[PDB]
């Protein structure tokens, strides 16, 4: 459950991401795949080589979904229903994997936007990503 | 934990550049801020009421240095983390009863701090090597539970 | 995120608890304290002896809080703000302990209401208790 | 934590009354229903699309029997769970890469099933003993991660 301050922190931090959202999404995926190789099992059909255009394209999709989540922070179940269907109903992704990607997203943001990555913002972002994770791994429809 | 020769060289090189007075305290501080229940274990440390209070707290900084030193001991003894952390595990498991998920959490906050400090130098392969390390440390601290 | 079917299951199953609410709450606590002794460290100001009046009374408070949570299932953060104040801000309860109590609650319900504890109802109750747990361990004011 | 002798007698006495054809299947089925991502490991098992479909699936019932047998082996070798589950640890960890949290979940589902079957005979002290068993088993199954 995000506080009003959490929502402001997330929105402020995501604003500074700007045109680099896809780049960061791609880097987080790459960090996940290298650090936690078991996660590659969900993408057997993907080119996962370093610099893969497919991973870059997917990073953009993931980033765009998070952007949409930021826009609908008080309405996430409704906004993300199709992504819940994909991840929870069809893919049946183990929730641990969301913790791994979420961690890799924090690592990416800390690496790129250090002035933005305060302890307060780190905490809000962790909660936001946990919230998105909960929605994508629940079957509620 | 098993690292390849290049991973060992990569983790060692980065670790030598670590600010030993700050990085531990920022990791512990962020643990207390991001996962606030962990504050329950630090009642004697005084003011932890805001993020600024936690990060600026002298005891958090001091204890952080001790935590960082343990990770250094671990890096020096990757082949025998279970032996190295034997007494620390007894403390954290048999005395303090710290749930072991929190060990994983602190390892990952440390990784976030390393990213925060080193920026683009904390590359994905470098992170991967460090994830092996912090997982080994977490596992060693939790050994009394095994 | 609870589905409509989840909410109907929880309303139905918890509705069958009735006058046994405190009894079941007390039993779940007793089960937790015996099975997971570290949980007792949150209650040093309680008489935790077996058949303690204080535990029986607290079991009622726990169970009554759940009834409130079920009653306000679509607005749990608002409805349970006082309890979040207590468990997240004041007591700083490690979320693992909520997993432990929730499990013990399911065990109690399974033992006492076996006809009701279908696989589907089990699923919905586990999600409900996880949801309550998230609210009680989050700081959102 | 070690079981006491009184606990070991209590768990063994209750286990003798367990319906060996059914309880395993109910535990596995409930795992697949309550924690649906676990279905990913059982794609060759057929229809798992509804609770009824899962619970009435012959492959779930059959495989549950095997799971139950392994728990039976543990109860007969509580002083050596590591040895007993060494082979199963390799299969689940090295080959299947089942996240260890899931071993904990299945253990607790089994406990819920025992409560479901035994009612007030599944007393709080009896549960406490079984929590030690299922924790020991989960830990033994995750040994290859340690
Ligand atoms: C914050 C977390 C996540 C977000 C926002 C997210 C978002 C998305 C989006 C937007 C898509 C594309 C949907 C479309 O095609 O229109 C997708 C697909 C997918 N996601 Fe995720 N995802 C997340 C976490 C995960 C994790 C943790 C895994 C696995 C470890 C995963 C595995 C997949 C897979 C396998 C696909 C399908 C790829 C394909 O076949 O094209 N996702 N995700
Ligand atoms: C994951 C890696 C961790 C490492 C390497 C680590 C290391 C240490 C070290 C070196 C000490 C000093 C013990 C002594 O002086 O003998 C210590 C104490 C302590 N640690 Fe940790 N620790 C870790 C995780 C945790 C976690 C997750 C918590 C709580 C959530 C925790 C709570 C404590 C407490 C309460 C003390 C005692 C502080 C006091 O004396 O008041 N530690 N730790
Ligand atoms: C579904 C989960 C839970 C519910 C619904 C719940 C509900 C409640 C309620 C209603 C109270 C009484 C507050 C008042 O005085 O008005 C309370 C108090 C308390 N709860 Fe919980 N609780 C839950 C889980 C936990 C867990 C897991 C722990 C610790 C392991 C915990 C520790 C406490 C403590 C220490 C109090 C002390 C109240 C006092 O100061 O006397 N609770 N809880
Ligand atoms: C926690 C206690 C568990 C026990 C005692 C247990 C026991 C077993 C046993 C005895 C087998 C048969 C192996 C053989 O015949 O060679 C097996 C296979 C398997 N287990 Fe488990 N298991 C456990 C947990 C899990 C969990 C949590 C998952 C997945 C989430 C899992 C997935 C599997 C799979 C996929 C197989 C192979 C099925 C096949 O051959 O098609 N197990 N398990
Ligand atoms: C609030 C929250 C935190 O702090 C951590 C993880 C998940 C969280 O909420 C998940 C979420 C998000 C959006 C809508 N509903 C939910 C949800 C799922 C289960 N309970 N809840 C709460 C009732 C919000």
């Amino acid at each position: 459950v995000l506080s009003p301050a959490d929502k402001t922190n997330v929105k402020a931090a995501w604003g500074k991401v700007g045109a680099h959202a896809g780049e960061y999404g791609a880097e987080a995926l790459e960090r996940m795949f290298l650090s936690f190789p078991t996660t590659k099992t969900y993408f057997p059909h993907f080119d996962l080589s370093h610099g893969s255009a497919q991973v870059k394209g997917h990073g953009k999709k993931v980033a765009d979904a998070l952007t949409n989540a930021v826009a609908h922070v008080d309405d996430m179940p409704n906004a993300l229903s199709a992504l819940s269907d994909l991840h929870a109903h069809k893919l049946r992704v183990d929730p641990v994997n969301f913790k791994l990607l979420s961690h890799c997203l924090l690592v990416t943001l800390a690496a790129h936007l250090p002035a933005e990555f305060t302890p307060a913002v780190h905490a809000s972002l962790d909660k936001f990503l946990a919230s998105v994770s909960t929605v994508l791994t629940s079957k509620y429809r | 934990v098993h690292l390849t020769p290049v991973e060992k060289s990569a983790v060692t090189a980065l670790w030598g550049k670590v600010n030993v007075d700050e990085v531990g305290g920022e990791a512990l501080g962020r643990l207390l801020v991001v996962y606030p229940w962990t504050q329950r274990f630090f009642e004697s440390f005084g003011d932890l009421s805001t993020p600024d209070a936690v990060m600026g707290n002298p005891k958090v900084k001091a204890h952080g240095k001790k935590v960082l030193g343990a990770f250094s001991d671990g890096l020096a003894h990757l082949d025998n983390l279970k032996g190295t952390f034997a007494t620390l595990s007894e403390l954290h498991c048999d005395k303090l009863h710290v749930d072991p998920e929190n060990f994983r959490l602190l390892g990952n906050v440390l990784v976030c701090v390393l990213a925060h400090h080193f920026g683009k130098e904390f590359t994905p392969p470098v992170q991967a090597a460090y994830q092996k390390v912090v997982a080994g440390v977490a596992n060693a601290l939790a050994h009394k539970y095994h």
